[PDB]
């Protein structure tokens, strides 16, 4: 016939031997078929690679755990397809389009294959519009783009997932459009937790989800991205209806790229990883893109490794986005949520043009003040607040209360405080940081400041501590 | 002639086209296959078997 | 001049003409090399 035959198998990755004249292309999906017992399964083998002399290396989906060598490969002809249209809303799917909550559903649905060109760049235009989350700090110095791409960079246990969430919450909720959520590489019990508050809150009609989890082999842990953004390019490009693309962690697949490339045999770059980095980054990247007329509002979670911020991973990823809110573990342990670092984290569209006047000094100042005690931190973690001037003293006493009125009591948050969130509205929030910046609360409480809304809260918490506003 | 039919059946040369296995079945089967046949020529034959 | 089933006729006879125990061919470090074992 013209099936192929398995030659290799080094754990996922497996080389296959074709008859000449039907070796596979790129990218195409393969069967193959392990028949022990307990491992009984089907294959699916994407091509990586030509070797020459017909061969094939490929990528396998599932574990290769009792494949033999010389076994059928059979080629399917294309590349791994995923099905699109308004049916896969409300249920989920993992990497090859199989339905989970409902096994079979969605086989009739048309199918779009994974891998696609990204949109030419005559379409591309810039995305300046500001997405109001009601989050202080985010509103303030990182303003959100609406149609434009989002990140929420951190290290191990720094809040990504809760503010996954707490934007879900905040942004899909009240949502005309669809919403896509990919879960890559994280915890599956994450994900069934999402899947249980989406059906709960009566999102999840309006919500596509496809996980790819951390018990998964390297190649669907780097394609699961790809099917979860094919929905949300069918959405875009067929239907004309704003996307919402969560995904949740972008920094797996590039972790499951560069184990895919070591075992590819493909010589490592700087730091272990694969020398593709920066372009299976950029390819994935520029397909999650707003276009014409056609809006795709994405936040990815991008996870730091070893808290390197200059880790090659996120350092490539950082090119990517339009805005980039960057969660520190310093922060964190001071107790403040969300454990936004204002100093590094940006946002393309926090110009004075943009978002006026007085939004743009009002945010400079608070950058300026907290760089300042920043600065200072060097003196104070000696010889404590006390040497400083009565400038810096003063100065040091504002930026500690800028600093903890930048929390925020999170929607997402009641589940562990059991304290009900809060919105600030922008208006209101860049009143209150004026304020704050011209010390009209320096006589207030530090912990006045602590994990409250607005000006209302403030003064609450203020008179439940002592001090009148 | 021969190196056509055989491009024709490429699984065909791929079981002859391994020395894992003892000459003399392979030249045996290939005289089955394409050489032992009415019109082969005999040096051709032989230079191809051997 | 050429059958086309005579190939099968000749092929399918020769791959019917042909426990499994392997070798060690190299070992270092906790590392082995086998050969053989073409079913495993
Ligand atoms: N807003 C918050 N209020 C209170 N506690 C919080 C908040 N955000 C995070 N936490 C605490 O931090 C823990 C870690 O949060 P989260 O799972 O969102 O982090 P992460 O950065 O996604 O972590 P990981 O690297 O493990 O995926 C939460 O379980 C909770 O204990
Ligand atoms: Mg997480």
């Amino acid at each position: 016939k013209t099936a192929g035959r398995v030659v290799r198998i080094t754990g996922p990755v497996v080389d296959v031997e074709f008859p000449r004249g039907s070796v596979p292309e790129l990218f195409n999906a393969l069967h193959a078929e392990i028949t022990f017992g307990a491992l009984a399964k089907t294959l699916t083998l994407e091509v990586a690679q030509h070797l020459g002399d017909s061969l094939v290396r490929c990528i396998s989906m599932q574990p290769t755990d009792g494949l033999v060598r010389g076994v059928e490969v059979t080629d399917t002809g294309a590349s791994i397809s995923v099905p699109v249209g308004d049916g896969v809303k409300g249920h989920v799917f993992n990497a090859l389009g199989d339905c989970l909550d409902d096994p079979g559903y969605g086989k009739d649905f048309e199918h779009w294959s994974i891998h696609r060109k990204p949109p030419a760049f005559s379409d591309l235009e810039p995305r300046t519009e500001m997405l109001e989350t009601g989050l202080k700090v985010v509103d303030l110095l990182t303003p959100y783009v609406r149609g434009g791409k989002i990140a929420l960079f951190g290290g191990a246990g720094v809040g990504k997932t809760v503010l996954i969430q707490e934007m879900i919450n905040r942004i899909a909720r009240n949502f005309g459009g669809t919403s896509v959520f990919a879960g890559v590489g994280e915890r599956t019990r994450e994900g069934n937790d999402l899947w249980v508050e989406l059906a709960d809150a009566n999102v999840l009609k309006d919500t596509a989800l496809v996980f790819g989890q951390m018990d998964e082999p390297p190649g669907t842990r780097m394609r699961v991205a790809l099917s979860a953004l094919t929905m949300a390019e069918f959405f875009r490009d067929e239907q004309g209806q704003d996307v919402l693309l969560f995904i949740d962690n972008i920094f797996r697949f590039t972790q499951a790229g560069s184990e895919v490339s070591t075992l590819l045999g493909r010589m490592p770059s700087a730091v272990g990883y694969q020398p593709t980095l920066a372009d299976e980054m950029g390819e994935l990247q520029e397909r999650i893109t707003s276009t014409r007329g056609r809006s795709i509002t994405s936040m990815q979670a991008v996870y730091v490794p070893a808290d390197d911020y200059t880790d090659p991973a996120p350092a490539t990823t950082f090119a990517h986005l339009d805005a980039t809110t960057e969660l520190s573990r310093a922060v964190f342990s001071k107790g403040i949520f969300p454990a936004v670092d204002p100093l590094a984290s940006s946002s393309t569209i926090l110009d004075p043009a943009i978002v006026g006047d007085e939004h743009y000094r009002v945010a400079q100042e608070v950058i300026r003040i907290l760089q300042r005690y920043k600065d200072l931190q060097d003196i104070i973690a000696i010889l404590g607040i006390d040497e400083l001037s009565e400038e810096d003293k003063q100065l040091v006493n504002r930026a500690r209360r800028i600093e903890r009125f930048l929390s925020q009591n999170m929607m997402a948050a009641e589940q562990f405080t059991g304290q009900p969130g809060s919105t600030v509205p922008l208006k209101e929030t860049i009143e209150a940081f004026d304020k704050l910046t011209k010390g009209e609360f320096d006589h207030l409480p530090e912990q006045a400041f602590f994990l409250i809304g607005g000006l209302d809260d403030l003064a609450k918490k203020a008179e439940s501590l002592g001090a009148k506003l | 002639r021969f190196g056509r039919v055989l491009d024709a059946e490429p699984r065909l040369s791929a079981l002859l086209s391994d020395y894992t296995t003892p000459a003399e079945g392979r030249v045996a089967l290939l005289d089955k296959a394409l050489t032992g046949r009415p019109g082969v020529n005999q040096t051709a034959a032989a230079l191809l078997s051997q | 001049t050429i059958s086309a089933a005579d190939i099968e006729g000749a092929i399918e006879d020769y791959v019917s003409s042909f426990e499994e125990i392997g070798t060690v061919i190299d070992a270092g470090d906790g590392i082995a090399h086998v050969e053989g074992l073409p079913s495993v």
